[PDB]
């Protein structure tokens, strides 16, 4: 939750897209 | 191990003097404004044996009352007064107060108003016929003609409450309104009568007093004061690490 | 710390920098009041009251920095071009001429210059309809808007004019309090309440001078000067900024 | 985890950080006009709290979430533009230069600060541990 | 603050008003029983400094 | 106890925590004299270290007081 | 107490 | 398979 905490999961891709899919 | 403390003091006090440097700074496009003098008092500590601590302590005493300069606007009710005259407000807390802001404006009900405080002339707050066209003489006489009426029908209505007083008879306020001194309000009474010896202009509009060359003076004069002071620090703070860390 | 008291210097000189742009933008309109921004410092704050009382008197009061409170139009009489085009009139007084938006709310402007539309009816350049309306006969040889705001129409064949209707003038008791709507249309306000509907010439209402138009309020040099001394006070609190900065870094860098 | 101090001042380091990257972003995205979807680009504010463990003792700062500004976006007359509105007015991202370039100085001199106040300690906290030996 | 930039600017409006006025006067030549106007321009408040 | 001094009063009435007239208020935190109040700390542990080093020096060369 | 020492670990546990 | 660090990576470029 708070950032800089431990967790199980990997996050998820950090996609940045240009135009509205 | 204590003139760390004398040379965070200045640093401090450096650094007050400077806000007060740039707020003074902020308002050079305030009407009608006095810019705030700053001066550093010394402290010194009393004690024993060998008096050699002495402190620095920021102070603003009192303010500037040089006028500015006059823009010249082609409307009546911006007006101006003489060098030392001051316009009395009906202040925000229901007391008196007194400004250089000559931009008296007017409401849909008609009173007059400085920066939203009502003008406060010989009885009481001065109101102003609704709607109707204001000119103002030069001792504070205040004509009133409403709008397509002839021009005959022109009469005053009241006088503006001009009084004059010195620097060091005024303090300024914490809402921007200045007021008497008590050792002065002992001698010339609660409240101050009008002095009829007071000119005014009507159509200028008195802008701020700052002065750049002194601002940008004090301002060089700071931050070359906080580097001395931070070399004291500095001084200090590398021989009581050696001593302790080492005569223990 | 002084960073905030010269950041609010900048916005101010950078607001003031806006209001003379725009007033310079709006040389060739017409009926145009040109604005003033004025400024006030925000409240002062007391850190040691002084003493009591030769010496200076002692006491540490700093101040906060400066805010834009309200920026006034300066409602004075400009200047009339002759355009010979006879739907342009030009107030000579403190009149609005009452307009219709397309919402059904009621503006008020003082560009005179106007036109007729598909179906008679004076509008303005923007298309609002001019109340109380006027509706033109599609014979008119020539239109003529009298001294009382009379619309009278020439017929063809005939002697004398046709009476239409009068342009009503509405007039305010307090007109710096109107808020600007935009294009060319001020709105009434708390400050400019009462609207005062009057044949001109009647109550205080302008006269009508057909075939003129009013030229913007602004001028030229006083926004000059004030843009010259805008770009020194922004100079200026920029130094100060820059001087704050070095000395906090002087006290990391320790 | 962390010792006390270490936990305030690295709090202090990353919300600085976070303050930082919000005014470059704003200052990147002075003159957009579009998003991604269509929208005007509206000026983020990084909102500092206490992160008062205890009972109002101490605490480092923590930053909740990234608001966005409440003014009146900019309107610039384009009415070819297909954001136009009826009217025609375009919207513009309500940055201002100067406050950003404040802000960059000022999260610039805490974060050095908080820096200085960690190299500060190390040298106590090392110490610290040649009591027993 | 600048000052002498505000009393410049009050030069230039008097010089303003004076070049207004003579348009009027020269625009008025073939008005019947029309009368010249003169501008009178004259200064304003004087500050005065203490002298120990 | 809260440090007694005036809060820093901001002008900044579209942040949406403000006062009646937007006036938001800051700590009165006085920078120059945290940092030396870090300084003098930690100047102060370091002297309390060394005191705690060389009693315990001393306790243990009274152990082998007639060893 | 009320305050955790500088040398304590995080009072957040 | 960690590609391009700093620059090329961190500009917004379409998907391919």
């Amino acid at each position: 939750g708070v950032p800089g905490a431990l967790s199980n999961q990997p996050a998820p891709p950090n996609e940045a897209p240009i135009a509205t899919p | 191990d204590h003139a760390i403390y004398t040379a965070m003091g200045a640093a401090s006090q450096t650094l007050n003097q400077q806000a007060v440097t740039a707020s003074n700074l902020a308002n050079a496009s305030t009407p009608g404004f006095r810019a705030q003098l700053n001066a550093l008092r010394a402290v010194p500590v009393d004690g024993l044996s060998l008096a050699t601590r002495t402190l620095v302590t920021a102070s603003t005493p009192g303010a500037d009352m040089t006028p500015g300069q006059l823009d010249y606007t082609s409307r009546p009710l911006d007006v101006a007064l003489q060098q030392d005259g001051w316009l009395v407000v009906q202040a925000a807390d229901g007391a008196e107060g007194y400004t250089r802001n000559g931009n008296i404006q007017v409401g849909p009900t008609g009173q007059l108003t400085i920066q939203g405080h009502p003008v406060i002339g010989e009885g009481g707050p001065i109101t102003v016929p609704e709607g109707s066209e204001i000119t103002i003489a030069a001792d504070g006489t205040i004509s009133a003609l409403n709008p397509g009426d002839p021009p005959n029908t022109v009469a005053p209505v009241g006088r503006l409450k001009l009084v004059k007083a010195e620097g060091n008879e005024v303090q300024r306020s914490d809402d921007g309104l200045f007021r008497l001194t008590a050792e002065a309000q002992a001698e010339r009474g609660a409240v101050l009568a009008a002095d009829p010896s007071i000119r005014i202009m009507s159509g200028v509009l008195e802008g701020s007093n700052v002065k750049p060359v002194e601002a940008m003076t004090d301002m060089i004069a700071n931050a070359r004061r906080f580097e001395m002071q931070m070399k004291v620090i500095t001084s200090v703070d590398e021989n009581e690490g050696r001593a302790n860390q080492l005569l223990s | 710390s002084s960073l905030w008291i010269a950041k609010t210097g900048l916005d101010a000189q950078q607001t003031n920098m806006d209001v003379i742009a725009n007033n310079l933008a709006n040389v060739s309109t017409n009926g145009f009041k040109r604005q003033r921004a004025v400024f006030e410092d925000l409240l002062y704050q007391t850190i040691r009251q002084p003493g009591a009382q030769t010496t200076l008197p002692s006491g540490l009061q700093i101040g906060t920095g400066v805010r834009p409170v309200a920026t006034e139009r300066l409602h004075s009489q400009g200047n009339l071009s002759q355009t010979n085009n006879s739907k342009d009139v030009a107030i000579k007084g403190q009149g609005f001429f009452q307009v219709m938006l397309p919402d059904g709310t009621s503006a008020y402007t003082r560009d005179g210059s106007f036109q007729v539309d598909q179906n008679g009816q004076l509008v303005t350049a923007g298309g609002f309809q001019v109340q109380p309306a006027i509706t033109i006969p599609a014979n008119a040889l020539s239109i003529t808007i009298g001294r009382d705001g009379v619309v009278s129409v020439t017929q063809q064949g005939q002697a004398a004019p046709v009476q239409v209707g009068q342009l009503n003038l509405t007039t305010f008791m307090n007109d710096t309090g109107l808020e600007s709507i935009g294009e060319n249309l001020y709105i009434e306000t708390q400050s400019s309440g009462a609207p005062n509907e009057s044949t001109p010439g009647l109550n205080g209402a302008g006269l009508l001078y057909q075939g003129y138009v009013e030229t913007s309020n602004v001028n030229v040099a006083e926004e000059l000067v004030n843009m010259i001394q805008v770009q020194r006070a922004y100079e200026i609190n920029s130094k100060a900024v820059s001087t704050t900065d070095q000395m906090l870094q002087k006290l990391t860098q320790l | 985890a962390l010792l006390n101090i270490f936990d305030i001042a690295g709090s202090a380091l990353a919300a600085q950080s976070k303050r930082l990257n919000v005014a470059a972003s704003n200052l990147a995205n002075a003159d957009s006009v579009t998003g991604p979807d269509g929208q005007p680009y509206r000026a983020k504010q990084v909102v500092f709290q206490v992160d008062a463990a205890p009972g109002q003792a101490t605490g480092g700062v923590k930053v909740a979430s990234v608001i966005e500004s409440q003014a009146p976006e900019k309107l610039v007359y384009e009415p070819g533009n297909p954001l136009a509105d009826a009217n025609g007015y375009v919207k513009m991202p309500n940055v201002d230069v100067v406050g950003e370039m404040v802000n960059t100085m000022s999260a610039s001199r805490s974060y050095q600060a908080n820096i200085e106040v960690l190299n500060t300690v190390k040298s106590m906290m090392l110490k610290t541990l040649t009591l027993g030996q | 603050m600048i000052s002498s930039l505000w009393i410049a600017k009050t030069g230039l409006d008097a010089q303003q008003t004076n070049m207004d006025v003579i348009a009027n006067n020269l625009a008025n030549v073939s008005t019947n029983g029309f009368k010249r106007q003169r501008a009178v321009f004259e200064d304003l408040l004087y500050q005065t400094i203490r002298q120990p």
